[PDB]
């Protein structure tokens, strides 16, 4: 059970570009724990990296 | 008995004194904003002019 | 007692004429000096609710402010020759007068304002309805009901006393009682609207709301026990006044708030501002609102 | 154990721009040293945090040992109502100003050094806000809020209050709060750093560490009313040179005593030490904590 008692956050930074790796790909499938991906984020910004499938 | 309802605890009647807590600021009739309280003098008054012995 | 609470709201004047002799220590109300008509109104035991509504009009204060008018005779005298119109209401009004004082001012039933009068140098007895031969004496006037005025313009003359059960109830004729009934004195609470007569209540709900006036604060200096210090002297949002005054959000927001530039620190005055009244479930701006003990007659079998 | 509480370490010097008529009574503080500056700290029933670290620094002895800054100006005046730098704080807090008192100094934002003064023979009032006219007037002034001092040279000037739930705490303006809220008048803890502004804090977690330091061991002179020495001049261990001093056991202990040799005989002060505090999460060495009662706006909405 996650609560929030009045915090503040901010960011300072946006979006910018950056490139992406592979690292290892583990875990399990149809299960809880899933599986577990591996990526090597390489930027130059602080920022946050979205991706998505087909 | 409230000081400010003294007058009406003079009747040998059944009366009661329940306090309350209410909220404060100028949103409801309030200078001050700290939550105020509130002063309920209650008496009982008869209704039927009948009674019945049991 | 209570020296904090001897600021009278608009003009302050406790005094009628005929009885002058203490407009010195009334007009304007000071601390050091003796009102017979203001001392009884603080002691504790007697009027609980003046002391609740502490800033506020009374009755003559609302005279002198354009807000009741005078009756005819105003201040009725004491040497009755099986007449004065002021008696029928006096005698059915059971009150407690400690002596000293001569005269006494009530409400009457059309509404204005009617009193009493003794020539010197009387005293009334412990009723008030004469004043026999004559510690010292109090040139002043005994108040016989516990009402406080105020500045309204709210209407309400098509609204009458409309009660459950109840013949006569004070000089006043509701509906038409032939069987049995009782005679006896209790307190009813009664209130007046604008330009009505004095209608009696039944079920009493007040509704102490605070508002901005100037009369509604209190300016207490420091620099010079603490002293008084006339709050009309603050600066006004838009303008500009004699001296200064700061104090808090309540005081700041309607005075300008200069904190370093202030001589003095007002705060905030307890038991202020204008109340309504619960009639029909709407809630109404009455002018007078009290309480008194006269003859109630109920219907019985 | 031990009533050593008396004797200053270092320095111990408590003089101001202003009281000059306790300047030979004044520097250093032995034990016949008189000031009521110094008097009321030692009181029972008024400053119990001081009693709790009695071997502790004060505001004055932390200014006189080059930690403590001046403000500018050091000394304000609270006779004429012109405006001064010290107003804007002042009026925001609320502390008692006893009788019989001129001066008042307290901790100022900036975490330099500000007081007031009161011009001859004025004395303060009740709330130390303004100076009112005047027993016997005292030469010193009187400490408006309980704090301490400790020699302390850590770094800490690029922080701010991290006190989340409130609005406008203390001095430091967080965030606006028009809305719906609630404020009171309650202490906070803070806690000013080398060269930083008053940081307010939510929990206290002080933590004293024992060390054998000189600046934990009290010593007076010896002779056949007792007064103060300086400790520093004692030797270190296995050592018998210099100015001689011997002690009881923990001075003993820790440096050597010479018996007759010696000229002053040392002790050991009862809780003395290195302070510490969690700000932040993070062990700092602060200064000096103190407490004061100010306005403490919350949030509801």
């Amino acid at each position: 059970t996650l609560m929030f008692d009045n915090f503040e956050v901010d960011f300072v930074g946006a979006a910018v570009s950056c490139d992406a790796a592979f690292l290892n790909l583990t875990g399990c499938y149809s299960c809880n724990a899933g599986a577990r991906v591996c990526l090597s984020i390489t930027s130059t910004g602080t920022g946050s990296l979205s991706a998505h499938n087909k | 008995t409230s000081a400010e309802f003294s007058f009406v605890g003079e009747s040998t009647t059944m009366r009661e004194n329940k306090c309350f807590e209410q909220c404060g600021g100028w949103g409801c009739g309030c200078f001050n904003v700290n939550p105020s309280c509130l002063f309920v003098h209650t008496y009982l008054q008869s209704v039927r002019k009948e009674a019945l012995r049991v | 007692e209570d020296p904090h609470l001897r600021n009278r709201p608009g003009k302050g004047h406790n005094y009628i004429d005929g009885m002058t002799q203490e407009d010195a220590t009334c007009k304007p109300v000071t601390y050091a000096g003796a009102c017979s008509s203001f001392d009884v109104l603080l002691e504790k035991g007697k009027f609980p609710l003046f002391q609740s509504y502490a800033h506020h009009r009374t009755l003559l204060e609302a005279v002198h402010d354009t807000i009741i008018a005078k009756a005819d005779p105003p201040s009725c005298d004491l040497q009755s020759a099986h007449g004065n119109p002021c008696m029928k209401e006096k005698l059915v009004m059971k009150t407690h007068c400690p002596n000293d004082y001569q005269s006494a001012h009530y409400l009457n039933n059309d509404g204005k304002m009617a009193s009493v009068k003794c020539p010197p140098k009387y005293e009334l007895t412990e009723d008030c309805n004469f004043c026999r031969q004559m510690a010292s004496l109090k040139k002043g006037s005994y108040p016989l009901q516990d009402l406080f005025c105020q500045s309204s313009e709210d209407d309400g003359s098509k609204l009458k006393t409309k009660m459950k059960g109840v013949c006569e109830v004070g000089v006043q004729a509701l509906k038409k009682c032939d069987g049995q009934l009782s005679t006896a004195h209790e307190v009813v609470p009664f209130a007046v609207f604008k330009n009505s007569k004095k209608v009696y209540l039944d079920k009493l709900d007040l509704k102490t709301e605070e508002n901005l006036l100037p009369d509604s604060f209190v300016c207490f200096e420091h620099k010079g026990e603490l002293k008084s210090f006339d709050i009309s002297q603050c600066p006004k949002i838009g303008g500009h006044g004699s001296k200064k005054c700061t104090g808090d959000a309540a005081f700041c927001s309607a005075y300008e708030c200069t904190a370093q530039y202030a001589n003095a620190y007002c705060s905030h005055a307890n038991g202020s501002g204008i109340v309504q009244i619960q009639v029909s479930g709407v809630w109404k701006k009455p002018l007078c609102v009290g309480y008194e003990r006269v003859v109630v007659k109920r219907e019985l079998s």
